């Protein structure tokens, strides 16, 4: 029940190559290597180039409706797709790259210090502010 | 009043525009059919021709006069030819007709004006020839020549859409919602301009413009229905929405008494 | 072949209007449709292409 | 007739009544006693 | 007193067999010979109208020119197989077999052709 | 016995009987039925551009998808049937006749004339509707729009012969042939 | 010639109920309801007025197959309310909200002149 | 003339005349509903119906012994469709994935976390889609740009039963041979995979009854230039014929070894209008938007090629028999309308015209073209019936 | 003509696809289910639904 990731990056830029409604979008890390490819709504949320994001990921707060507005909201934020991630590439050195897909939404993600932190499995809710 | 609310247009005595607010579409929509399908009426449905040298079929007949609009208006104080007790038809249950047309005057045509009402009415608004035409014989039945006879004998009972098209007085309704794609219900087709190669719908005046600044709008519902509801008759154009509005209650109704039915047990 | 009571695709009674129309022609010459009280093409196209046979048949004898 | 079918059958059939544009067409129509033939030659212009 | 007898007793018009047609130079539109139309490319005659190499299957198909060929040529059997009214004495015919279109309709798009096939008033 | 039978598949009406001579003399009697015969779910029909089809299923006015005016199809073919059929003229009748029924004058269609599919648009545009034919329509059965538009508009249609109820046949142990001792052959014969 | 009689698509044939309810097994405090001799008018205007019970966790509806008028309807609700009451309940706010409806559009009518 | 032209089906009794039967079962018999007619035969011992549901059932013949691949696919509006809904841009709310989720029977009960809960909770047909195919389904693709986060969202990749990426169609649904049916009926039996159909049926036709699709002229029609800079691809394509024709009447050539003087005339004539036409459609299929219907058909994999669109748009192309361009029937000439000697081609059966736009002359030609056409599919069609016979007796 | 081939419990009709049919289903019209029998034997296992279809 802990977080798994928390960086801010800064959008490279945003490609819309053909989709009316998503953009794949790229952006470097602020502290360290790490790099991040990820699919968006730009409906739901606008972004254009040089954006501060925040970035999160980690597995918890059927699927019940609303209602919860009396309970948890690990929600604090402005953008949480649910998917999970495929394959474990690793990038030369020793920098390693998961693959996240959001039922639809592919995801990269690369750098290295996740070590014991981002694991294999399927769950996975990606979390953005501001 | 209370919920849902209606905010009329121009209306008449064949048609009543009006705008349906506070609802959500589905809603709308069951009204919608419910009009167009299941409201009760009365059109002709037995004829016992006896004689008819017309260049028309007995059957080709018998269809037309299943289409000739009859009254409707008290439809609803009579009772379908299935629950009556009486063996085949009667007064509390039906509306016989007449027709005789010889020909005399050396093309006499038939129209829908010239049907007897031969049944007891009981005094109540209902099987009559609905004319609406400018003359005084609204609907031609059909022409005949130099001695070529006609004699008929109709049964009206009631019905719906469901049942036969024969019925529904609805006949063509006009529905609409967020002429500007707000809610992006739909994805224009176009070859370069969508808003200039689309026409802007005559709705658009009464609801406020897009207004590029903004974002997309998502928790936004399809709320406010701009209609028009036509009648061919039978029924008052406004009756053809308030009986509409009911019998889908109605319907409602049963479905909630049904369920009692099966509680006891 | 006789005039069609009521329009396929819609409903809307159109038996009364045919002698208005074919009136409308002859004498006014004249849109007569338009005037006639038949807006959209499915009712439209019922009067508008209505070829009355029913008068050729009318011409035979018994 | 006789001990003689060396004929051929289809001279005179029975006349289409299904439509008028079927009558008209089966007067104006063409046989040919039996890859080339069935072309549609530039002649046929 | 004008007839088509006529249009051929002054010259005016020529009756050309297949045969003596091979020696004759013949000329499309009478007239000529925008960015949509179709683009076009001695005579001795002249073609009373290209829309006349078609039959009668043909000239009831609207705009033939803006088909496959090959399916201009079904539809010139299925004619030969749809409902209408094939004569007005039918109500005096003793025929097996025969169907009438309750209704019919002429066409809202028609070949000027039609006019000779009386198909508006058979359709 | 040497009695007439009507048709095993048929029946309707009688229409008109009639006695007559014969060259010998001899009685002469035709009969003639009628009966009216309804467009059923499997009925054949056809454009005039070898787009023919059978009847799948009929559904109502309620159930029928349609656009703001009210305004329902009678018919509704595939899409499908249009891309490798390439007949496109059927596309244009439509188009043409959509105006031609706006309009009151007669559409065109004759070969090699001098009318364009940029021209119909226009005057298709002066009318009021989209000048490429589509237009609006919202899903009979939830009301909601649909998120696609559609190529709504008046074509002539034939209806062709060859309705289902003339072909249906089944057996099971029927006449048998003499000879062989076989079934028989056709429906007809059953 | 095999269509069946058009009065099939509104009248209960030979004991049939309107409703037959079924539990449903897949999950826990589930059911799905065969409504006889009726269509989306009906069907999507219950389905609808559900999704607004929020204390409604599932509910869609279907119809089998065109030629039969008939639908079911899957209805599935939070802890120990019985979803049967969430059918009556969201089906007495359908009247309600029509009744209302009926009336707005009387006054408003009378105000009429044409 | 299949083991599948026969095959044993489950009796529905059902109202109205006629014999209703699944779409996926359509190409093995090889029908269509324009009137076609079907002949069923029925069993009548214990064991001669055993024989027929043993082996000869539908489920069973989902995979072709004569090209080892399956032979029934996803045809028309479910294949169409499946397509557009697996898009990324393609997005479904609760009220309709609720639906959705509700016509597939075998469904757990379980509606699956959406792929987006932030504002607005939506799901992507993808995922849906997805709802429909078994655990334990692998599939793995790989088109042209295709890396594990395929950018045009190509290729294919399926794990545990649940598309992770790429757009589903043809390739992916069809009688092919990764064939996610190939795979299911391998992997599951004849039973699940026959089940499958059904389900990814149901969802997808579902699903399009509600968004809809069609075509129109409209989607015939090309860019407001583009139309003009395929008319000068064909006018400097007529000039780089009437070039290399005044380059022969003059001699000025050599004979391709093996080849007339004059063969070698046409061998360039006829290459120089067929790479006219060939990118003279090519300039509109690119020209063609991902909203173009006709595109959408042919991407799906559902109708129609290329070529199609090319004859509709651009240019119909030139006319053929027996494999010259249309003869001189009339001595030294096309048709009357033509003088002598034209070997233009214009004269010879080129249409340079495009149907949603043929000239007398070419509008001919094209016909003796197909006439040639449907005179095999009219010979071809018993000739090929006897030599079938042979091999069997 | 009359042995390798002869015509032989069958029947046949005009297809047209359903969308509600599992794959290897096959909508058959009453008409001819009324037609085409099925000589089941009885048994004690069958014996009470097969007098109901008989009455
Ligand atoms: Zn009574
Ligand atoms: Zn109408």
């Amino acid at each position: 029940s802990s977080a798994l990731f928390d960086d801010i990056f800064t959008v490279q830029t945003v490609d819309n190559g053909r989709y009316n409604k998503v953009s794949r979008i790229i952006g470097i890390s602020t502290t360290n290597a790490i790099k991040l490819t990820l699919d968006i709504n730009n409906e739901m949320f606008p972004v254009s180039q040089d954006d501060s994001l925040t970035v999160t990921l980690a597995n918890s707060l059927s699927w019940r409706p609303p209602k919860p507005t009396d309970k948890s909201l690990a929600d604090d934020y402005d953008y949480v797709m649910f998917g999970t991630v495929y394959k474990f590439e690793e990038g030369d050195e020793d920098k390693i790259k998961v693959y996240v897909s959001f039922g639809g939404l592919l995801m990269c993600l690369e750098g290295g210090y996740k070590s014991l932190a981002s694991l294999k499995q399927d769950n996975l809710y990606i979390l953005i502010r501001r | 009043s209370k919920e849902p609310k209606v905010n009329i247009i121009n209306a008449q005595d064949d048609e009543v525009e009006l705008m349906l607010s506070d609802v959500n579409l589905s809603l709308a929509n069951s009204l919608r059919r419910t009009m167009l399908a299941e409201v009760p009426t009365l059109a002709i449905d037995l004829v016992e021709i006896k004689m008819n040298t017309s260049v028309l079929a007995d059957e080709f007949i018998s269809h037309r006069l299943g289409l000739i609009p009859l009254v409707s208006e008290d439809v609803e104080e009579m009772k379908y030819s299935r629950d009556c007790t009486c063996e085949d038809y009667c007064d509390e249950c039906s509306v016989v007709l007449e027709l005789s047309a010889r020909h005399e005057g050396e093309t006499t045509d038939v129209y829908s004006s010239s049907l007897i009402k031969v049944s007891g009415p009981g005094n109540l608004n209902v099987g009559e020839p609905v004319r609406r035409d400018d003359y005084d014989q609204g609907i031609l039945l059909c022409k005949l020549r130099n001695h070529q006879e006609l004699n008929i004998r109709c049964i009206a009972k009631k019905g719906i859409a469901k049942e036969h098209a024969k019925w529904s007085p609805c006949s063509a309704i006009a529905f609409e919602y967020d002429p500007h794609n707000k809610l992006k219900h739909t994805d224009f087709w176009f070859e370069v301009d969508a808003k200039k190669e689309w026409p802007d719908s005559k709705y658009a005046t009464w609801e406020e413009p897009p207004k590029p600044g903004e974002v997309f709008d998502y928790k936004a519902k399809p709320n406010r229905f701009y209609m028009t509801v036509e009648t061919t008759g039978s029924l008052k154009a406004n009756q053809v929405f308030s009986r509409g509005i009911k019998t889908l209650q109605e319907k409602l109704a049963n479905v909630l008494f049904e369920l009692e039915n099966s509680r006891p047990a | 072949m006789i005039i069609p009571v009521r329009c396929f695709s819609c409903g809307k009674v159109v038996g009364d209007k045919w002698d208005a129309y074919l009136r409308l022609l002859e004498e006014g010459k004249q849109d007569a449709l338009d005037e006639l009280k038949l807006k959209r093409y499915c009712c439209r196209r019922m009067v508008l292409t209505h070829v009355d046979l029913i008068e050729k048949f009318l011409r035979y004898n018994p | 007739q006789k001990k003689a079918m060396s004929s051929r059958a289809g001279v005179s059939q029975v006349l289409n009544r299904y439509t008028y544009s079927s009558t008209l067409s089966h007067l104006r129509r063409t046989n040919t006693p039996i890859a080339k033939p069935r072309q549609l030659h530039n002649t046929h212009w | 007193v004008y007839g088509w007898s006529s249009l051929v007793t002054s010259g005016v018009i020529e009756y050309v067999d297949g045969e003596e047609e091979e020696t004759i130079m013949i000329a499309m539109t009478p007239e000529d010979l925008d960015t949509a139309k179709r683009i076009k490319p001695t005579f001795t005659h002249c073609e009373i109208h290209p829309s006349m190499i078609l039959g009668v299957a043909a000239s009831i198909i609207p705009f033939p020119d803006h088909n496959q060929s090959p399916r201009n040529t079904y539809q010139s059997a299925m004619g030969k197989q749809a409902m209408g009214v094939f004569l007005t004495n039918y109500n005096v015919r003793m025929d097996t077999m025969a169907n009438i279109l309750y209704y019919p309709q002429k066409p809202l798009a028609k070949t000027q052709a039609m006019e000779y096939l009386k198909f508006r008033e058979l359709p | 016995d040497a009695s007439t039978p009507l048709r095993s598949t048929e029946n309707g009406i009688v229409d008109q009987v009639l006695l007559t001579t014969n060259q010998e003399g001899l009685k002469f009697v035709k009969v003639r039925m009628r009966t009216t015969k309804v467009p059923q779910i499997g009925d054949k029909f056809a454009s005039r551009h070898g787009q023919k089809g059978t009847i799948g299923v009929t559904y109502r006015h309620e159930d029928m998808p349609f656009s703001a005016e009210g305004i329902v199809p009678d018919l509704i073919i595939n899409p499908h049937a249009i891309p490798s059929r390439m007949t496109v003229a059927h596309l244009i009748e439509c188009l043409l006749s959509k105006v031609g029924s706006i309009r009151g004058y007669e559409g065109d269609a004759t070969p090699f004339t001098d009318l364009t599919v940029d021209a119909v648009s226009n005057l298709l545009r002066d009318n009021g509707y989209q000048s490429r034919g589509f237009e609006v329509m919202y899903n009979g059965h939830t009301g909601k729009k649909l998120m696609a538009q559609v190529f709504f508009g008046p074509t002539y249609y034939q209806r062709l012969r060859h309705m289902v109820d003339d072909k249906i046949h089944a057996r099971a142990r029927g006449p048998v042939q003499v000879l062989t001792r076989q079934p028989v052959e056709g429906r007809s014969r059953d | 010639m095999n269509a069946p009689d058009r009065f099939e698509l509104f009248i209960l044939p030979d004991d049939v109920p309107k409703l037959k309810i079924t539990p449903d097994s897949r999950v826990p405090n589930c059911i799905i309801i065969k409504f006889e001799r009726e269509d989306h008018t009906l069907a999507n205007l219950l389905r609808e007025e559900l999704a607004l019970y929020p204390d409604v966790t599932f509910v869609a509806y279907k119809v089998e197959h065109p030629l039969f008028a008939n639908f079911v309807m899957r209805l599935q609700t939070e802890e120990g309310t019985r979803p049967k009451q969430a059918l009556e309940r969201a089906c007495a706010s359908i009247i309600n909200k029509l009744k209302t409806l009926d009336h707005k559009f009387n006054e408003e009518w009378n105000i009429k002149n044409f | 003339l299949h083991k599948m032209s026969m095959m044993a089906h489950r009796v529905k009794v059902m109202p109205y005349s006629t014999f209703r039967l699944n779409l996926s079962v359509t190409s093995p018999y090889n029908a269509d509903f324009d009137g076609d007619e079907m002949n069923l035969h029925v069993p009548q011992s214990e064991e001669t119906r055993a024989e027929l549901s043993q082996l000869c059932a539908v489920p069973l013949q989902i995979v072709s012994p004569q090209s080892n691949k399956p032979v029934m696919g996803i045809v028309q509006d479910t294949l169409c469709g499946v397509r557009k809904m697996t898009l990324r841009d393609t997005f479904i709310e609760y009220e309709q994935v609720m639906n959705m989720l509700f016509w597939v029977p075998s469904w757990d009960g379980v509606v699956p976390q959406p792929a987006i809960l932030k504002p607005k909770p939506l799901w992507t047909g993808k995922q849906l889609l997805s709802i429909a195919i078994p655990s334990g389904i692998h599939l793995q693709r790989t088109d042209g740009g295709n890396s594990l986060l395929s950018p045009k969202d190509n290729g294919m990749l399926i794990v545990d039963g649940k598309v992770m990426f790429g757009v589903v169609d043809k390739k992916t649904v069809g009688s092919g041979g990764g064939g996610l049916i190939h795979t299911v009926m391998r992997e599951k039996g004849p039973k699940i995979c026959a089940e499958l159909f059904g389900n990814i049926q149901k969802v997808v036709n579902y699903w399009l009854l509600h968004n809809g699709f069609s075509i129109g002229i409209g989607d015939a029609i090309a860019d407001a230039s583009t139309m003009k800079e395929i008319t000068h691809a064909i006018s400097s394509a007529k000039e780089q014929v009437q070039e290399i024709i005044y380059k022969a009447q003059h001699n000025e050539l050599e004979l391709k070894p093996g080849m007339t003087l004059r063969e070698s005339f046409e061998g360039e004539v006829s290459r120089t209008l067929n790479d006219a036409r060939d990118s003279a459609g090519r300039s509109a299929e690119m020209n063609l938007k991902d909203l173009n219907n006709v595109k959408q058909m042919v991407s799906a994999g559902s109708k129609g090629s290329f070529i199609n669109i090319a004859q509709m748009s651009a240019c119909v192309g030139q006319q053929m028999v027996e494999g010259k361009r249309i003869a001189f029937g009339f001595a030294d000439r096309s048709l009357p309308h033509f003088t002598k000697d034209d070997f233009s081609p214009e004269s010879k059966g080129f249409v340079e015209n495009s149907y949603l736009r043929l000239t007398p002359q070419e509008f001919f030609f094209h016909a003796m073209a197909g006439r040639e056409g449907l005179i095999d599919t009219a010979v071809k069609t018993a000739e090929t019936g006897y030599i079938q016979r042979r091999l069997v007796k | 003509g009359n042995l390798m081939g002869k015509r032989v419990f069958s029947a046949r009709t005009v297809i047209s696809g359903d969308p509600n049919l599992e794959l290897d289903q096959v909508g058959v019209p009453i008409s001819i289910a009324k037609t085409l029998s099925y000589p089941e034997t009885v048994t004690q296992y069958n014996i009470h639904r097969l007098t109901e279809y008989v009455r």
